[PDB]
C-alpha cells in the first residue's frame, strides 16, 4: 500500500540534462529517505544518492556529485533526479526507492530508461532471413538500423508463437539499434503455410509487414 | 544536527498519604511536549508545546491510555522493590525510568536507551546493545533474570530502533519551525571591580537554543580552568536558555583575559575582547 | 569505496536443490551503532528489485521463509533452501553501514538441465539489403545448454575479427534453452569480394566443431 | 509516543 | 543512601530593567530526593502568584524545576528565593543579585 511510481522513459542528446520524477503515496511522504539508483546495460547495481524531505539533506555518491541534483516537492508528495551533463555512459535504468529505518531499501519505484544518443529518430529497415541449406526448417528477419528502443516483433499477426525467438537488441558503431527474430518449422509447411514477420518501432510508427519464402 | 526524544518517569511512594506520586515528562531535545500528573484533575496527558496540538483526539486517548498503564506498574513497582531490599512499609522511596533514542544528522537511529533507578541510585539499565541488561546488586540481579526470561529487551529494541524514531521524525516535522531552529548566544561582557588590585570580569550569553554551549576565559590563549566560576546552564523561561562565566583578574591585565563561545549557532566561534 | 565481491558468479540449480551465495567486503561493515546492515536483493530481468534480508539475517515482510541470511564481519550468506520456480533470478548483496552505499556485482541463479547441442543454421543477406550497399550474414544457434558458445566467422578461410556482433535469448522458460544470434557486417563492396562464408561453432555438447557455410550465389 | 506496556520488576 | 541539597540561582528572564515588566526564576536542580518546598518573596513576604515547571531530572538522575512569577523590579525592591528541602536544617534564603 506503500507506492512509488516513476515518469516514463526518455532520450536525450550529449551536453544535455534530463529530470525524472518519483511519486509517493500511501505513508507520511516527509519522513523516509528516498534514495536513487542506476543500473547501467552493463550488469551491476549502483548507488546514486539519498534525500530527506522535509529538511531536504542529501548525500550524494562522489562518483555523481556534480552531474546528479535530488530535489523533493513536499506538496505533490514527489522526488526528483536531475542528472547534467550527459555522456554515453549514462545511459541506464534509475530507480528510486524508499528507505526504513532499518536502513534498507523496501519498497521500490518501476524504474526510468534514459538513453543518452547523438542519434536521431529512425524507423527500421526489415529483410529477410530465407530459410537455405535439418528435419526443421529455420527463417527470420534482421530487423536493422533504428533508434531509440525498443521494437516490437510479431509473426503472423500473433498467430505463431511455438518455436520463436526474438533476440535483444544490440547497439552499432553507427548508434543505431539491430535485433534478429527467428522461428523454427518444420521442413514440409515451407510450401503450405505462409510465414509474415509483423514489426512495429514505435518512435517512428513504422509499421512492416515482410514475407519470407523459401531460396 | 542530532535529536533525541526522551521520556522521564518519577515515582514516590507516599505512606498513610493515598496513591504514590506520578509524574511523567516527554522532550524532544531540550523542548518539553507532555507532561502526566497523577495528581491534576484531569488525569490525562496534557500538551506543552504549541505543535503537539495538531495532534488528533486519537493521540491523546492513545497516550493517556498509555501513560496510566505506565502509572500502574510502578504502583506494584514501589511495592515488589521494598520486599526485594526488605524495608519498611513507612519510609517513602522514588522509583525513576528513562528511555528513548538519539538520531544523527541523517535522521538515522544513533542509539537507544532505557534506565531503571530505585531512590537515586542506577538499579537496571539496557545495554548499549540494546539486548543485555546491567544489575547494580542483588535484587537487581532478581529482576534481570526475570526480565531476562520475559524477553523485555527485545521489546525495547523494537521500540527503540523502530517506533520511536518513526514518532522522532513526526514530531521533528511538525514543530520544524522551532524544533528545527538554532537561537545564537546574545553576547556581551562585564567588568566589577572587587579590590584595589584585582577586578570580577564576567562573560555572559542569554537567549541561546539549544542548550549545548561552551563558555571558557583564556588569557594569553590559555584555557584559565581552575579560576573560573561558571554557572550551571539555566532556563530563562521563554525557551531559551542562559549561562555565564566569570574570572578575577590582577587589575591593569584585563586586555590578557578574552571570553570564547562555541555555540551551533555560531557559524564561527566567538571571541570577546577586552579593548 | 567498500568492495562487495559474490561467490559464485553464475549457478545453475534445480528445483528442490539448496542454494548458497556468499558475500564478501573488503572492510568491515559494522557501523557505531553496533549493527551490520547487510541487505539482500532479488531481480528478474527488465523488473525492479524485490528486498528480501535486512540488517543481515532478518526477512522483509511477506517473503518465504525458505532465504534466510547469516555470517559476521566480512562474510555474509544467503541460503534458498529447497528451491522454487520463481527463485530463478539474479541476487544482489547490499551494504549501508558506510558512506558510499554500495551494491555486489549480483549472482545469476539459472536452470539446472542436460547439456543439448545447438541446432546451427547460416543466413546468407537478402537480395533486398544489397541495394544499400551494406551486407549482413547471420548466424543461429538455437536450444542449447549450457550458456557457453563460442562463435567464429572465417571469410575465405580467413578468421574475421573486431566486425561481428552477438545476442543471447534469456533461458528459455520451458525448455531451459539458450539461443545466440551472430552477426557479421560488411560493405557491399566488401561482401562482392569473397566467395565462401562460414561460421564455426565450438560448444560443450558437440564432439568437435561444427561449421555452416554457404557460397556467394 | 511512549511504550504500549512496561513490564513489572 | 545519598540526599543531594539543591543548588539555587534567582534571576530574571530578561536582563533587568526598572519599570519594566519581566519574569523572575528561582532554578533550583541537582536535588534527592524530589520533595521540595520554594517560595519566592517580596521585600521577605511571599508571592502567591507563583507557578513552576514539571518535575524532570538529570543523567545523575538528580531532580531540576524552575520556579517564575511576573513581576516590575524597581530600585527599592528587594526579592529572593526561599528553599526547604530535608537536606537542610532551616530555609535557604538566595537574594536577587540583579548582575548575576
Amino acid at each position: 500500500q506503500v507506492q512509488l511510481v516513476q515518469s516514463g522513459a526518455e532520450v536525450k542528446k550529449p551536453g544535455s540534462s534530463v529530470k525524472v520524477s518519483c511519486k509517493a503515496s500511501g505513508y507520511t511522504f516527509t519522513s523516509y529517505h528516498i534514495h536513487w539508483v542506476r543500473q547501467a546495460p552493463g550488469q551491476g547495481l549502483e548507488w546514486i544518492g539519498w534525500i530527506y524531505p522535509g529538511n531536504v539533506n542529501t548525500e550524494y555518491n562522489e562518483k555523481f556529485k556534480g552531474k546528479a541534483t535530488i530535489t523533493a516537492d513536499e506538496s505533490t508528495n514527489t522526488a526528483y533526479m536531475e542528472l547534467s551533463s550527459l555522456r554515453s555512459e549514462d545511459t541506464a535504468v534509475y530507480y528510486c526507492a524508499r528507505e526504513e529505518i532499518t536502513y534498507a531499501m523496501d519498497y521500490w519505484g518501476q524504474g526510468t530508461l534514459v538513453t543518452v544518443s547523438s542519434a536521431s529518430t529512425k524507423g527500421p529497415s526489415v529483410f529477410p532471413l530465407a530459410p537455405s541449406s535439418g528435419g526443421t526448417a529455420a527463417l527470420g528477419c534482421l530487423v536493422k538500423d533504428y533508434f531509440p528502443e525498443p521494437v516490437t516483433v510479431s509473426w503472423n499477426s500473433g498467430a505463431l508463437t511455438s518455436g520463436v525467438h526474438t533476440f535483444p537488441a544490440v547497439l552499432q558503431s553507427s548508434g543505431l539499434y539491430s535485433l534478429s527474430s527467428v522461428v523454427t518449422v518444420p521442413s514440409s509447411s515451407l510450401g503450405t503455410q505462409t510465414y509474415i514477420c509483423n514489426v512495429n518501432h514505435k518512435p517512428s510508427n513504422t509499421k512492416v509487414d515482410k514475407k519470407v519464402e523459401p531460396k | 544536527g542530532s535529536h533525541s526524544m526522551r521520556y522521564f518517569f518519577t515515582s514516590v511512594s507516599r505512606p498513610g498519604r493515598g496513591e504514590p506520586r506520578f509524574i511523567a515528562v516527554g522532550y524532544v531535545d531540550d523542548t518539553q511536549f507532555v507532561r502526566f500528573d497523577s495528581d491534576a484533575a484531569s488525569q490525562r496527558m496534557e500538551p506543552r508545546a504549541p505543535w503537539i496540538e495538531q495532534e488528533g483526539p486519537e493521540y491523546w486517548d492513545g497516550e493517556t491510555r498509555k501513560v496510566k498503564a505506565h502509572s500502574q506498574t510502578h504502583r506494584v513497582d514501589l511495592g515488589t522493590l521494598r520486599g526485594y531490599y526488605n524495608q519498611s512499609e513507612a519510609g517513602s522511596h522514588t522509583v525513576q525510568r528513562m528511555y528513548g533514542c538519539d538520531v544523527g544528522s541523517d535522521w538515522r537511529f544513533l542509539r537507544g536507551y532505557h534506565q531503571y533507578a530505585y531512590d537515586g541510585k542506577d538499579y537496571i539499565a539496557l545495554k548499549e546493545d540494546l539486548r543485555s541488561w546491567t544489575a547494580a546488586d542483588m535484587a537487581a540481579q532478581t529482576t534481570k533474570h526475570k526480565w531476562e526470561a520475559a524477553h523485555v529487551a527485545e521489546q525495547l529494541r523494537a521500540y527503540l530502533e523502530g517506533t520511536c524514531v518513526e514518532w522522532l521524525r513526526r514530531y521533528l516535522e511538525n514543530g520544524k519551525e522551532t524544533l528545527q531552529r538554532t537561537d545564537a548566544p546574545k553576547t556581551h561582557m562585564t567588568h566589577h571591580a572587587v579590590s584595589d588590585h584585582e577586578a570580577t570580569l564576567r562573560c555572559w550569553a542569554l537567549s541561546f537554543y539549544p542548550a549545548e554551549i561552551t563558555l571558557t576565559w583564556q588569557r594569553d590563549g590559555e584555557d584559565q580552568t581552575q579560576d573560573t566560576e561558571l554557572v550551571e546552564t539555566r532556563p530563562a523561561g521563554d525557551g531559551t536558555f542562559q549561562k555565564w562565566a566569570a574570572v578575577v583578574v590582577p587589575s591593569g591585565q584585563e586586555q590578557r583575559y578574552t571570553c570564547h563561545v562555541q555555540h551551533e549557532g555560531l557559524p564561527k566561534p566567538l571571541t570577546l575582547r577586552w579593548e | 569505496d567498500i568492495q562487495m565481491t559474490q561467490s559464485p558468479s553464475t549457478l545453475s540449480a534445480s528445483v528442490g536443490d539448496r542454494v548458497t551465495i556468499t558475500c564478501r567486503s573488503s572492510q568491515s561493515i559494522v557501523h557505531s551503532n553496533g549493527n551490520t546492515y547487510l541487505e539482500w536483493y532479488q531481480q528478474k530481468p527488465g523488473k525492479a528489485p524485490k528486498l528480501l534480508i535486512y540488517k543481515v539475517s532478518n526477512r522483509f515482510s511477506g517473503v518465504p521463509a525458505r532465504f534466510s541470511g547469516s555470517g559476521s564481519g566480512t562474510e555474509f550468506t544467503l541460503t534458498i533452501s529447497s528451491l522454487q520456480p520463481d527463485d530463478f533470478a539474479t541476487y544482489y548483496c547490499f551494504q549501508g553501514s558506510h558512506v558510499p552505499r554500495t551494491f555486489g556485482q549480483g549472482t545469476k541463479v539459472e536452470v539446472k538441465r542436460t547439456v543439448a547441442a545447438p541446432s546451427v543454421f547460416i543466413f546468407p543477406p537478402s537480395d533486398e539489403q544489397l541495394k544499400s550497399g551494406t551486407a549482413s550474414v547471420v548466424c543461429l544457434l538455437n536450444n542449447f545448454y549450457p550458456r557457453e558458445a563460442k562463435v567464429q566467422w572465417k571469410v575465405d578461410n580467413a578468421l574475421q575479427s573486431g566486425n561481428s556482433q552477438e545476442s543471447v535469448t534469456e533461458q528459455d522458460s520451458k525448455d531451459s534453452t539458450y539461443s545466440l544470434s551472430s552477426t557479421l557486417t560488411l560493405s557491399k563492396a566488401d561482401y562482392e569480394k569473397h566467395k565462401v562464408y562460414a561460421c564455426e561453432v565450438t560448444h560443450q555438447g558437440l564432439s568437435s566443431p561444427v561449421t555452416k557455410s554457404f557460397n556467394r550465389g | 509516543s511512549l511504550l504500549m506496556w512496561i513490564t513489572q520488576v | 543512601m545519598i540526599q543531594r541539597t539543591p543548588k539555587i540561582q534567582v534571576y530574571s528572564r530578561h536582563p533587568a530593567e526598572n519599570g519594566k515588566s519581566n519574569f523572575l526564576n528561582c532554578y533550583v536542580s541537582g536535588f534527592h530526593p524530589s520533595d521540595i518546598e520554594v517560595d519566592l518573596l517580596k521585600n521577605g513576604e511571599r508571592i502567591e502568584k507563583v507557578e513552576h515547571s514539571d518535575l524532570s531530572f538529570s543523567k545523575d538522575w538528580s531532580f531540576y524545576l524552575l520556579y517564575y512569577t511576573e513581576f516590575t523590579p524597581t530600585e527599592k525592591d528587594e526579592y529572593a528565593c526561599r528553599v526547604n528541602h530535608v537536606t537542610l536544617s532551616q530555609p535557604k534564603i538566595v537574594k536577587w543579585d540583579r548582575d548575576m
